[PDB]
């Protein structure tokens, strides 16, 4: 039964044979009227099975008196029936013909030879001949002969040539050639000319030939002589219950086949003409490609349907096929649907459940506790209990349910969350009854969405129900440190009404006693919910260590905040309940709660606050209208003091002086300038509008509005959505999208217009017909994510090895923008790192880092401290928890057994569908830096730089950053670096358009290397006169100075350059086009002045992982050293670089802007060309690789509002680096690209001290993760899902096997998957193999 | 019990091997039906086998140290 | 399957399906009849010299 592995090669026509029972000759299914399996038929009983019981066709062997005989007669055995399914026919040949997967796609028979395609397709086509072998030497092999030109070869010879012109002549080709002559001469001259383009041919067929010497395979095998067919289960013919049949549609195309081959078997008997024998083959391959690629080669084939037929590949092609919608995905028993609804009485570990439902779904558990009864007393009895409405049924059917955890499932599935398994309540309805609170775990609600259900019949997953997927193990969701029963619509607005602070309240002043006794007084008619009172208390805290130390004060409260006093469990302040308890306050008064007392209290906890936050709404009542809702009165003044204003620059353009974007610019803005002002305009006539008085004359409060208790409480929007209401509801647009000049004046409590209702759509029904395709393109983002992922689940504690990436903030830009601690916060340490006064280490190389652990780092001022990734873990298959820190689900030290990748590929791919939807100026006091600084003192006193790597960053005094800005290259300052500058001063200025070729030397200026005629021109300054020689730009000048590259020298009164101070390099500027200088000749110009001016998303996401390269790319500095310029623009411009001791000149793209001039020094890790920016994984480290990816995409998330921990997208980088180029060779091949890990065995084997040096050094590659999934060792994990045909011809040819090591590997051969509960058995597998 | 496994994690150690040592316990008492050592509370035999786990008493290795006196004592009768 | 200026008068912008045949089913206004070429015509009413 149990099997290790599996194999896959070419099928012998020896193989076939022995595979099969007998050879179908005949195309005969079924007589007429007697509906009989045919002898020599199809569906032959002598070939391919019995089908009724012991029980053959002509009644002679029957009734077990002759238990092995075949009815002679007939041919028809006696023997156990049900192989119709197994046992495999065949059939012989006449002519042999050519597979299709190995001749259309490289074709990889006409790619073993080098012969071309249209080579092939003279041949097998019936057009042309071609040589088999040429017996003189005089000609030479594969050479296709047209027919007349063979008669020419066959007048002058005859015998000393041997050619033919059929599937024979391929097949005579296979049979004639050796390799061990051919891939020791590809050996031969490897070595000879080893450029690229040739010698990838090199490459592949050393590759080509010896795959076929050492695995067993022969190419002989590659073009059919016999054929297999199905077993009639598989191609069946089935009648309907009103006696009209339907099939399998390959019994049409197998029928085509039997014929085809039987009138060429009888056509040769009877000698037909050389011409009509060809086109009698022709029709073969015809109809055997007929069977597995119908639109393939050539025009399709269709039937009496009209419509193409469906091949026998096409079973396995596509989702029609087997491998992606009916073996990973399938259907299943012991299952059901039904609409939700909710319950407020329900706890979360329960849900309801149908009465009708279940005793329908559990009727094989019922049958079986019948008997254990007795009151049934056999099966079928037992059924009939079912019926007659027994107590003992509805007793034996809630004893069954107790304590039997049942699964909810909800399409789509969009994380880990959207399956869970409740424990049932019956109930007297037929829709299932849910909690409310797990709402926000579906991005759900109530409008009839329906929902699975499942039963995990066995004790083991029963287990995992109540262990793994009670919905009370799991609150912390995987994207971060906050809970996922964050309490929805009316639990966040019963409270927000309790907890207020007004001086409304009767009972105001005097003091009470304790949180019971507000019982008897608020309901009594002596207390409001809000009224603020003096109670005394009795809180606890946890001072000592786990003990409960009790300390009593009192509090100037209120009411309705002490009532809360009364479930929340003894360990938190009174203080976090004194707040409004807005959405952002209970969330965290969740978080703390677990954060002090542990889990298990804050699901007890909030079952107590579903309870009350309706019960107090049942109280208050929250009641809408038209009165709620209160438009200002200045509403007439503001629109109409604008609208005396549409007319003035409308009469500006009669007068016609502003132009079309002047004026369009500015009828948008007045018209929206207002609109601006309408949310000023509704603040404070609508905030503390309020006047109750209460001993004084008035009060300035909250509003009484019943809005803005409705969006600070937390449950449909805020103050960008009452805009749509109270005032005009913003601009309007067209489906193209260009912005309106007139908006709207009118809202949904006065009456749009007509044509506002019109153009209202358009932004509307486009806004529909963005999303509803917005959920293709994340179903589609998220399946390929989850293929990158399917071999990652943890081994070992500790790999050891080396230290990795470096946690500090990304608070460019702005202000702060992650705080460093909660990057820090889950993790673990990677180096030895301390606090700011020195040496106190407070890690043993590796420290978890919890919220404690994190205070001390917000304590200290320092903010740079390194983290084990995954990059720096090195174990094999899987990564280490002491690399994970903490699984965010669990919320504790990530165990042994877990997976890593999928909960990551859940959690990415989750909000993809809810996302798509000049001078610099310091801002607070502190410290100053700007390093990697070479600059100038200019002539107005000030740091002015010549340098590209230079920025501006705003720090405190304590050294944690508040600003960063980029400054250009040439940027003018006000304030020196390493000084002190105030808040509120102005440091930087420079032109937008201009990039300055400023003068870091001082010298005189001369017109040299310049000649006006031949890469300038004179463009003298007609009113002022000061020009120098104006330099024009790349394709208007004259040739003849084309390739003289033109330098302004700087020149002293002797004659000299003026050097660089430091240097003996000359410093004159290559000035290229557009940059006029200003002065005339003989002027000197100083340090630091312009001598010219040169003045001038979710697809976004499929960037950033699909490993794709810009249409842009901005190049960098290869490698550094003096660089001079190249050839003149032969197709693109060359770059002569000499570096200072070592050793390429490329295409510039010149028509866009440069960055280094014609001798100017360069460092590597610097741009040649602007742009945007694999090249940083060529030159650089690996660390700096995952920077800028992890600081682009998590960086999108906080601009369309979603948070999602680092690591997750770190996870895939891992995944995305799996393989290495290498250079050398000596104990392997040379340069073809493999997996790293391997490269990281063979130095472990052989460069280390087995030999000094014999192995290859390597580089980490990159492939597209697309295909990356396609470039695997396993191949039915890429066979599953993509491109089906092409994984299972390369897989053939070399003879691969697997080790069902992937987990879609053990999922669909019904074996246990290598993780979580499953881990534990397969190592015992795994040591079962080493040990026997 | 009904709501919360935490206790029975923070005893053994791992939260996939509960659902393999509480099911290598209640295979003794599904269709072996020996004595369980909690009372039963009315409860199925899923739930007994958790309340076993958290007082310290059905380990992996008292799994296998109840088998092996428990192999030995057969395997000196069949002789 | 979007709109665009001539819609007015002769088809809906409201009475569409949702789901991927949205912006392929339109439905003709309560004044609208059509030609005899087959283009669609919807009434107004001219002003004569005001
Ligand atoms: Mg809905
Ligand atoms: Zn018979
Ligand atoms: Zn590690």
């Amino acid at each position: 039964e149990e099997f290790d592995a599996i194999k896959i090669a070419l099928a012998s026509p020896d193989m076939i044979r022995s595979w099969s029972f007998g050879e179908v000759k005949k195309p005969e299914t079924i007589n007429y009227r007697t509906f009989k399996p045919e002898r020599d038929g199809l569906f032959c009983a002598r070939i391919f099975g019995p089908v009724k019981d012991y029980e053959c066709l002509c009644g002679k062997y029957k009734r077990l008196k002759h238990r092995g005989v075949i009815c002679e007669k007939c041919g028809v055995e006696v023997t156990q029936t049900k192989v119709r399914r197994e046992r495999m026919g065949h059939i012989e040949l006449a002519s042999p013909t050519a597979h299709i997967w190995f001749l259309k796609s490289p074709s990889r028979i006409g790619l073993l030879l080098d012969m071309p395609l249209r080579d092939i397709e003279r041949v097998l086509y019936f057009e042309s001949y071609v040589v088999i072998e040429g017996g003189m030497t005089n000609l030479e092999r594969q050479q296709i002969l047209t027919e007349e030109q063979y008669l020419d070869a066959l007048e002058e010879f005859g015998d000393e040539f041997d050619a033919k012109m059929g599937a024979e002549a391929i097949q005579a080709l296979l049979k004639s050639m050796d390799l061990e002559q051919e891939c020791e001469q590809l050996r031969e001259e490897l070595n000879e000319t080893n450029s690229e383009t040739k010698r990838k041919k090199l490459t592949k067929r050393i590759k080509l030939l010896e795959a076929f010497v050492q695995s067993g395979n022969k190419p002989e095998w590659m073009i059919l002589t016999v054929l297999p067919v199905l077993p009639p289960d598989l191609r069946p013919l089935v009648p309907l219950d009103g006696g009209r049949f339907a099939t399998s549609d390959l019994n049409d195309l197998y029928r085509r086949v039997i014929n085809r081959n039987n009138r060429l078997k009888r056509l040769l008997d009877l000698a037909a003409p050389d011409i009509i024998v060809r086109n009698e083959k022709r029709m073969l391959q015809e109809a055997v490609d007929a069977l597995l690629d119908n639109g393939r080669r050539g025009r399709a084939i269709t039937g009496s349907n009209k419509r193409p037929l469906k091949s026998l590949a096409d079973m396995i092609k596509g989702k029609q096929g087997r491998f992606r919608q009916n073996l990973l995905g399938k259907r299943v028993d012991y299952s059901g649907r039904s609409v939700i609804t909710v319950g407020p009485y329900l706890r979360l570990h329960q849900c309801g459940l149908p009465k009708k439902m279940a005793l329908e779904l559990f009727k094989p558990f019922i049958y079986g506790k019948l008997e254990l009864r007795g009151l049934a007393t056999t099966i079928k009895a037992a059924k009939k209990m079912v019926e007659r409405e027994e107590a003992v049924v509805w007793d034996i059917l809630d004893e069954v349910i107790r304590e039997h955890p049942v699964l909810l499932n909800r399409a789509p599935t969009l994380h880990r969350l959207g399956i869970q398994a409740f424990e049932p309540v019956l109930i007297e309805g037929k829709a299932i009854q849910l909690h409310p609170l797990v709402c926000a775990a579906y991005n759900a609600d109530f409008d009839g969405d329906q929902m699975a259900v499942h039963v995990p019949l066995t004790l083991e997953a029963q287990l995992e129900a109540r262990a793994l997927m009670m919905s009370t193990n799991n609150i912390l969701s995987p994207a971060n440190g906050e809970p996922i029963i964050v309490p929805s619509q009316d639990v966040v607005l019963g409270l927000y009404y309790m907890t207020r602070d007004c001086v409304n309240a009767k009972g105001e002043g005097m003091v009470l006693t304790g949180p019971k006794e507000a019982e008897r007084l608020y309901r009594s008619g002596l207390a409001s919910l809000h009224a603020r009172v003096k109670v005394r208390i009795t809180e606890y805290e946890k001072d000592a260590n786990g003990e409960l130390v009790a300390k009593t004060s009192l509090k100037d409260t209120t009411v309705g905040r002490a009532i809360l006093w009364m479930i929340v469990p003894k360990g938190l302040p009174y203080s976090i309940v004194n707040q409004a308890l807005g959405k952002k306050a209970i969330s965290k008064m969740l978080n703390t709660c677990y954060r002090i007392l542990g889990l298990k209290p804050t699901v007890i906890f909030a079952d107590q606050i579903m309870y009350t936050g309706f019960a107090y709404a049942a109280r208050s009542g929250a009641s809408v209208g038209i009165d709620d809702m209160v438009i200002p009165e200045k509403k007439h003044e503001i629109i109409s003091e604008a609208e005396a204003e549409v007319a003035e620059i409308q009469e500006q353009f009669q007068s016609g002086l502003v132009t079309a974007g002047e004026r369009y610019n500015k009828v948008i803005d007045i018209w929206a300038a207002a609109n601006d002002r309408v949310s000023k305009a509704m603040m404070d006539n609508l905030q503390t509008e309020t006047v109750i008085n209460r001993d004084g004359q008035e009060e300035k409060q909250v509003s009484f509005n019943s809005i803005y208790m409705m969006a600070d409480s937390g449950a449909r929007g805020s103050a960008a959505q009452i805009r749509q209401l109270a005032g005009m509801r913003g601009l309007m647009a067209k489906p193209d999208g260009s912005i309106i000049e007139t908006p709207i004046t009118a809202n949904f409590r006065e009456g749009l217009n007509v044509l506002q209702y019109f153009i209202s759509t358009h932004g509307a029904r486009k806004g529909l017909a963005d999303t509803a395709l917005k959920t293709a393109n994340s179903g589609y983002l998220t399946r390929r994510l989850v293929d990158v992922a399917q071999d990652l689940v943890v081994t070992e504690d500790d790999c050891g090895t080396h230290e990795g990436i470096m946690m500090t903030p990304v608070i460019e830009g702005g202000d702060v923008k992650e705080p460093l601690r909660d990057r820090v916060l889950g993790r673990v340490t990677a180096e030895d790192v301390l606090k700011p006064g020195t040496a106190d280490i407070l890690v043993p190389r590796n420290t978890l880092l919890h919220e404690q652990w994190c205070d001390l780092l917000e304590e200290n001022s320092v903010d740079a401290v390194k983290v084990r990734s995954v990059v720096s873990c090195d174990t094999d298959f899987g990564v280490c928890a002491h690399c994970y820190g903490r699984d965010l689900a669990r919320g504790h030290i990530i165990n042994k057994g877990e997976a890593i990748g999928v909960i990551a590929a859940q959690s990415i791919g989750e909000p993809g569908t809810q996302l798509t939807m000049s001078s610099i100026q310091v801002k607070n006091k502190g410290s100053i830096k700007l390093s990697n600084v070479k600059s100038v003192v200019n002539s107005s006193g000030k740091l002015v730089i010549t340098s590209r790597n230079t920025e501006l960053k705003l720090i405190d005094e304590f050294g944690r950053t508040k600003e960063s800005y980029k400054v250009p290259y040439g940027a003018v300052l006000a304030k020196g670096d390493g000084e002190q500058v105030a808040g509120g001063e102005t440091v930087a200025n420079w032109d937008p358009h201009t990039m300055p070729v400023i003068t870091e030397v001082s010298g005189f200026v001369r017109f040299t290397d310049m000649i006006d005629g031949q890469t300038i021109t004179r463009q003298t300054d007609e009113l002022t006169g000061l020009s120098s020689l104006v330099v024009l730009d790349s394709a208007e000048r004259t040739a003849g100075g084309k390739d003289l590259r033109p330098a302004l020298k700087i020149v002293d009164a002797q004659g000299n350059d003026v050097l660089i101070p430091g240097t003996d390099m000359p410093a004159q500027y290559f000035l290229p086009g557009k940059a006029i200088v200003q002065l005339e000749d003989g002027v000197q110009i100083s340090s630091g002045d312009t001598l010219a001016r040169i003045p001038q998303g979710l697809p976004r996401v499929a960037d950033l992982f699909e490993a794709r390269r810009p249409k842009e790319p901005a190049i960098l500095a290869e490698i550094s050293g003096i660089v001079s310029f190249g050839k003149e623009t032969k197709g693109k411009r060359r770059l002569v670089i000499t570096p200072v001791d070592g050793s390429y000149e490329e295409m510039i793209p010149k028509w866009r802007q440069l960055n280094v001039f014609e001798g100017e020094r360069v460092e590597r890790g610097d741009v040649i060309s602007d742009g945007p920016e694999h090249d940083i994984l060529r030159l650089r480290g690996v660390h700096a690789v995952t920077r800028y990816i992890v600081n682009e995409v998590q960086d999108v998330y906080r601009l369309q509002g979603v948070k999602i921990n680092d690591k997750h997208i770190e996870v895939i980088v891992r995944q995305m680096l799996r393989k290495a180029t290498i250079v050398n060779a000596g104990s392997s091949d040379f340069l073809e690209g493999e997996q790293v890990e391997y490269s990281r065995v063979k130095i472990a084997n052989r460069e280390l001290e087995a030999n000094g040096k014999v192995g290859a050094t390597y580089s980490r590659d990159l492939l597209g993760i697309t295909k990356a999934s396609l470039a695997t060792e396993s191949f039915i994990s890429a066979a599953s899902f993509q491109e089906t045909t092409r994984v299972l011809t390369e897989a053939a040819v070399a003879g691969k096997r697997d080790e069902l090591r992937g987990l879609k590997e053990n999922v669909i051969v019904g074996r246990l998957i290598p993780a979580g509960t499953g881990y534990a058995y397969h190592q015992d597998r795994m040591r079962r193999r080493a040990a026997g | 019990a009904r709501v919360t496994v935490q206790d029975a994690v923070e005893k053994i150690g791992n939260r996939f091997d509960l659902v393999l040592v509480a099911a290598r316990r209640a295979r003794q008492m599904q269709v072996g039906g020996k004595d369980p050592l909690v009372p039963e509370e009315n409860d199925k035999t899923t739930v007994i086998a958790l309340r076993e786990i958290e007082e310290g008493l059905i380990n992996n290795q008292i799994l296998d140290v109840r088998e092996r006196q428990e192999q030995q004592e057969q395997e000196a009768a069949e002789l | 399957r979007d709109v665009h200026p001539t819609h007015y008068g002769r088809v809906c912008p409201i009475e569409t399906p949702e789901g991927p045949n949205i912006g392929l089913i339109n439905s003709l206004s309560v004044y609208a009849q059509t030609n005899e070429y087959g283009f669609l015509e919807t009434p107004y009413r001219k002003v004569t010299d005001g």
